[PDB]
């Protein structure tokens, strides 16, 4: 809708920044979940190395 | 009176045209903003009607 001047030009970049401010969310919140599931490989304890136990 | 009347008129009905020629220079924008907008979906069918 703006190639066809036909929304603001405004109105485009406050969409932008309300899609670019949410992926950016997203990634605040893949890496929150990368907290917590960093958390279930924190459960489950990893022998951090290898040999003999 | 009679013939500064037609020539008063028609001076205006020059500038009446390009108003209402304008104003479908707006509504032909106006509507292409819908169909525009409706083939993507930000404005529904009875706002392009």
């Amino acid at each position: 809708l703006l190639g066809t001047q036909y929304i603001s030009k405004q109105e485009y970049d406050q969409a932008l920044a309300d899609a670019q401010q949410a992926n950016a969310a997203v990634t605040a919140a893949k890496a929150a979940v990368e907290t917590a599931r960093i958390n279930l490989a924190y459960t489950k304890v990893t022998s951090p190395i290898s040999g003999r136990i | 009176q009679t013939v500064r009347s037609s020539f008063n008129n028609i001076n205006a009905s020059i500038s009446s045209i390009n108003a209402y020629k304008q104003a479908v220079v707006s509504a032909q924008s106006s509507l292409d903003a819908m169909e525009a907008g409706y083939s993507v979906g930000t404005r529904t069918i009875v706002d392009v009607l």
